[PDB]
RNA sequence: GUAACCUCGGGAAAAGGAGUGGCUCUGACGGCCGGGUCAGAACUGGAACGGACGCGGGGAUCCCGACUGUUUACUAG
RNA sequence: GCAUGAAUGGACCAACGAGGAUCCCACUGUCCCGAGCCGCGCCUCCGCGAGCCUCCAGCCUCGGGAACGGGCGAGGGCCGG
RNA sequence: UUUGAUCCUUCGAUGUCGGCUCUUCCUACCGUCCGCGCGCACCGGCGCGGAAGCGUCGGAUUGUUCACCCGUUCAAGGGAUCGUGAGCUGGGUUUAGACCGUCGUGAGACAGGUUAGUUUUACCCUACUGGCCCCGGGGCCAGAGCACGGCGGGCCAGUACGAGAGGAACGCCCGCCGCGGGCCGCCAGCCCCGCGGUUGCCCGGCCGGGCAGCGCCGCGCCGCCGCGCCCGGGGGCCCUGCGCUGACCGCCUCUAAGCGCGCACCCCGCCUCGCGCCCCGCCCGGCCGCGCGCCCCAGCCCCGUGCCCCGUCGCCGAGCGGCCCCCGCCCGGGGAGACCACCCGGCGCGGCGCUCCUGUACGGCGCAGAGCCCUGCGAUCGCCUGAGGGACGCGCCUGCAGAGCGC
């Protein structure tokens, strides 16, 4: 007979199955569209999460009741550290779908890269690419491949690591990335712009800009083995039950005489591969600007470390963003940056006017170790 | 044809479910309400109907008040809850009692003056309790 | 931030969205910097012998 | 400080209030030196003291059996 | 008064009851709506080491059929452990 | 989806009502969507067709299904062994105790009422949820899953409309509710052995400790968490229809050929998984095969052929196309965790500094101290002292150390 009141049923069926990701980090599977006759730019960035905090700000923002006065707001930093081009890719569109032409690596390849090709360096015979260099050593192959990849391809991606020896992290070996390139007349454009920029250092203030969306993708907080309530979150049962009260009562009806996958059991929780959109920037800048995070209403010079440093992270030494909001994953956990699909229409500008930099390991009430200092009688 | 509160409100941390026995913050002759229903809720299966401060409850006068509103189910507005809720500019605040004012449907007291501290959500959704009041944290 | 308040228990200063307030029945508005001083004052712990608050290093001569 | 009712014996710990630590003192009660107990005061501790332990929740009514007692060892007190 | 009623006892009743029932105060994870924690088991290892049950076997949908098939007819899936 | 009629299967037993929990399905559609009609001025109602995406709630009495009432964002109906007892519960029904009424000579009876009355076993097969049976880095894609709905406010406007009473709509902007995926900066909760307070006993007393299965009390860091914060704006083909051009049928006709617009439904994108493939690196290898005009059928451009020997005697090279081969662990640490796996590695131990948790150490010194049997006893208080103790976060190394066996 039928079920005597109305209920939904309780998560969402899109996001199965609930297992470990089995990718290495948080990979792009898709990169905004290219739109002919743009300006010729870089559609994405690698960084590793850092931690959260205040922010007051502005609003003006006609027809509502924030439109003139002020907030507080959530934001998490994200370090930055710039990365290195070091390879070029292309891709004909074809009736199997997208297939690559050929990928064309730089003459000298850094320590990083080399390292996340093995898995022990120190016991690893150093053999990676050491035809390839003495080929390479004059332009002529390059360029070869170069006019190849003119010839034949519709879609340019350059391949960029990261710096981990400029992070608090005890990791040596980098994260190698695609990155597509999007804009332009033609793809020659493309290429020689690609091509421009080889073997060389980029900063994520040429990539996103202040007051844009961007998308960031990570692999969540991993959990273990957990049970129905805490996975799926339906009702516990009343105390009088007999063997315990955490479990779903019934799991299926007599026919059919199988279980269906739409009935919730215990299992992995956490350690997902997940994607958060919309997110605003509010600031760019580095850590070795000394008025980093001062603004009109501040005195003594501020920057992005607190006092006392990061919770379970390291100093910033560089370039870091902030963004509004909250992203996927722990601390350190690595996050890629991606510029918006489909951005939200109305957002107000942004217009910070303080920034917290009180100790986030405890209770802290000094916004500087100089105040602290004084207050102390030290 | 202006019935209800003025403007649309923000979403506050609601602390009185059905249930709950309130004081009166005004000089009607109650002394104590019994909160029995919330105007402008659509429920779930099994969740009590909660409200907060500054919205509309339905209410019993309890056997401690004068006979003469002691059998009727009347409406109310909510102006001060014990339970800790954050405004929009990041300030936590909260009072030391619940409390709440018999006011009309169109929005007129049903008393001269209002005893005590009302919070702003209220003053600001209804204009008579504003001037009414004496003080508005 | 210039605009801060001070805590009413313990006299020490409170910067933007870091506390609660609480309003009293005789319309008097009290400020705390942190769940502690809650309780403290929620507890009628007398401040002027709490020796690390404001109000009993004045009486003891160490605050001017 | 304790009500209705009552077989005048009860109800009754009815209901319901306040105090209780430490230290320094004062008085009272025997015998031709001992002993504990009871009462009062100052000072002083995060507005704390039966600080662990041990140890009634209460009230207004209706039905049945007067009451203490006995019973289906192993589903009925 | 389907079909009450006088030692097959009628009516009433203070005190008493691990008896059946309704309401009020106080109290609270019973609940809104769940969260965190402690010990033991579980789990992995060394040593020791059973019972019950068992035509054969062990993926589904429809048909017909002792009228609700694992095997039969027609289709859809599936390395093995 | 009622109740009957019948007696085909099941008495070497298929656990017999309701509730709670949870999933899926139907449509004969109650609100929301798109059209048409009205005895449709507006507001509000009523009828019809397509449409099953979302919504269909909180309570009082009753074991109840049902019913009945109060309230609210005003509240359709059903199926799945009358879904769901090795999921629970045990209120009802339906053993054995006991009571009332009616019936019976009696033992006893009663689709009459009432009260008390053990709810056993998974370690096997399958299904389901996760996890494994090592192999480089970066990607692509078949197949499978699938998620943005509802209610308000402001401007439009006291306008259109209407005698008046009254009283809308397109568009934009701003909120709320329900649902979903994350997070910890603030606030709230929690405490592994941190700090402080306190009762009894025990270590002769002070100090400092132990036992009371964490003695009990306050606060609390890294962390987890909600009662806190962030995020959710796309396309296509078209049904039921409304139109354009227009005949059979000289006229008229949305249709018969042809053409346009079109739904909370359908399909795709985004989003989750993903066998297999591709590029590159180390390497530059081995094998197999021999054959290309296009377009239309009421112009069909001169047709109504050709091949017909894959050995049956064909087999070089080039070219073009296809297939095959190639890639470590043990050990330690986590941001990962049942075991495994995953992500990273010249680890870590022990210190020093910063920060912040508690709340001002022991000792000494005081014309401090109520008082006293007083050249001494005394609970407490002040000063040295935001002190002492502690750290699972951050920064350094002045010490000790840390790259070794099976494949
Ligand atoms: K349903
Ligand atoms: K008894
Ligand atoms: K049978
Ligand atoms: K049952
Ligand atoms: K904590
Ligand atoms: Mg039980
Ligand atoms: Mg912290
Ligand atoms: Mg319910
Ligand atoms: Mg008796
Ligand atoms: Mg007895
Ligand atoms: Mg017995
Ligand atoms: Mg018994
Ligand atoms: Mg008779
Ligand atoms: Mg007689
Ligand atoms: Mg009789
Ligand atoms: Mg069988
Ligand atoms: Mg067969
Ligand atoms: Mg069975
Ligand atoms: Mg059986
Ligand atoms: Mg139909
Ligand atoms: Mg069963
Ligand atoms: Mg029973
Ligand atoms: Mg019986
Ligand atoms: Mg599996
Ligand atoms: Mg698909
Ligand atoms: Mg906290
Ligand atoms: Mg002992
Ligand atoms: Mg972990
Ligand atoms: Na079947
Ligand atoms: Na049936
Ligand atoms: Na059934
Ligand atoms: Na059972
Ligand atoms: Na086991
Ligand atoms: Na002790
Ligand atoms: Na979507
Ligand atoms: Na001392």
């Amino acid at each position: 007979s039928h079920r005597k009141f109305s209920c939904c049923r309780k998560g969402n069926l899109g996001y199965l199955p609930r297992k470990r990701c089995t990718r290495g980090r948080g990979r792009c599977k898709t990169f905004p569209p290219d739109v002919q006759g743009a300006p010729i730019h870089l559609t994405a960035f690698l960084g590793y999460k850092a931690g959260c905090t205040h922010v007051m700000r502005f609003i003006d923002h006609r027809g509502s009741n924030l439109h003139n006065r002020q907030a507080i707001d959530q934001a998490t930093i994200i370090d930055a550290p710039p990365m290195i081009c070091t390879a070029i890719i292309g891709y004909a569109k074809t009736p199997k779908g997208l297939r690559a032409v050929t990928t064309v690596w730089a003459a000298h390849i850094a320590e990083p890269a080399m390292r996340r090709f093995y898995r022990n360096y120190f016991h690893a015979e150093k053999t990676a690419f050491s035809t390839y260099m003495k080929k390479a050593a004059d332009g002529t192959y390059i360029k070869e491949q170069l006019g190849r990849l003119k010839q034949h391809a519709d879609v340019i991606r350059i391949v960029a690591h990261t710096q981990p020896a400029l992070t608090p992290l005890k990791q040596k070996k980098a994260d190698i990335m695609e990155i597509q390139v999007n804009g332009g007349a033609s793809v020659a454009e493309k290429v020689d712009y690609a091509y421009a920029l080889m073997e060389k250092p980029i900063s994520i203030k040429d990539v996103f800009s202040v007051g844009a969306q961007i998308d960031t993708i990570s692999i969540t907080r991993g959990r273990g083995f957990e049970g129905v309530v805490t996975r799926w979150g339906v009702t516990r049962l009343p105390r009088k039950t007999r063997r315990g009260n955490r479990k779903v009562a019934c799991i299926g009806a007599w026919h059919p005489a199988n279980v269906q996958y739409t009935v919730a059991r215990a299992g992995q929780m956490g350690y997902f591969h997940r994607t958060d959109t919309n997110k605003q920037v509010f600031m760019i800048d580095t850590a070795e600007n000394p008025r980093c995070c001062t603004t009109e209403f501040d005195l003594t010079d501020k920057s992005i470390n607190p006092v006392g440093g990061f919770v379970n992270y390291g100093r910033v030494q560089g370039d870091f963003i902030m963004i509004k909001g909250t992203c996927p994953g722990p601390k350190r956990r690595p996050v890629v940056m991606r510029n918006a699909l489909l951005p939200h229409r109305n957002c107000p500008p942004v217009q910070l006017q303080w920034i917290s930099t009180a100790s986030k390991f405890g209770h802290g009430i000094f916004e500087t170790v100089e105040e602290r200092r004084q207050f102390y009688a030290k | 044809g202006r019935s209800g509160g003025i403007g649309n409100k923000f979403r506050i941390s609601c602390g009185l479910p059905v249930g709950a026995v309130i004081n009166c913050a005004d000089n009607s002759g109650a002394k104590s309400l019994n909160m029995i229903a919330v105007k402008n809720w659509k429920g779930h299966l099994n969740r009590f109907p909660k409200a907060s401060v500054g919205d509309m409850v339905l209410i019993t006068v309890g056997r401690d008040g004068k006979p003469e509103l002691r059998r009727k189910v009347t409406p109310a507005v909510v102006v001060r809850q014990r339970k800790v809720w954050r405004r929009k500019d990041g300030v936590w605040i909260y009072f030391q009692d619940n409390a709440g004012v018999i006011i009309n449907p169109k929005g007129e007291l049903k008393g001269s003056s209002i005893t005590g501290p009302v919070a702003k959500e209220a003053a600001d959704r209804w204009p008579k309790i504003s001037t009414t009041a004496e003080c508005v944290h | 931030m210039v605009t801060t308040n001070q805590c009413s228990y313990s006299g020490r200063k409170i910067l933007p969205g870091y506390g609660k307030r609480m309003s009293r029945h005789d319309k008097v508005l009290l400020i705390f910097l942190n769940r502690k001083a809650s309780v403290h004052y929620l507890n009628k712990w007398n401040p002027r012998k709490i020796r690390w608050t404001l109000a009993s290093r004045r009486a003891r001569g160490k605050e001017v």
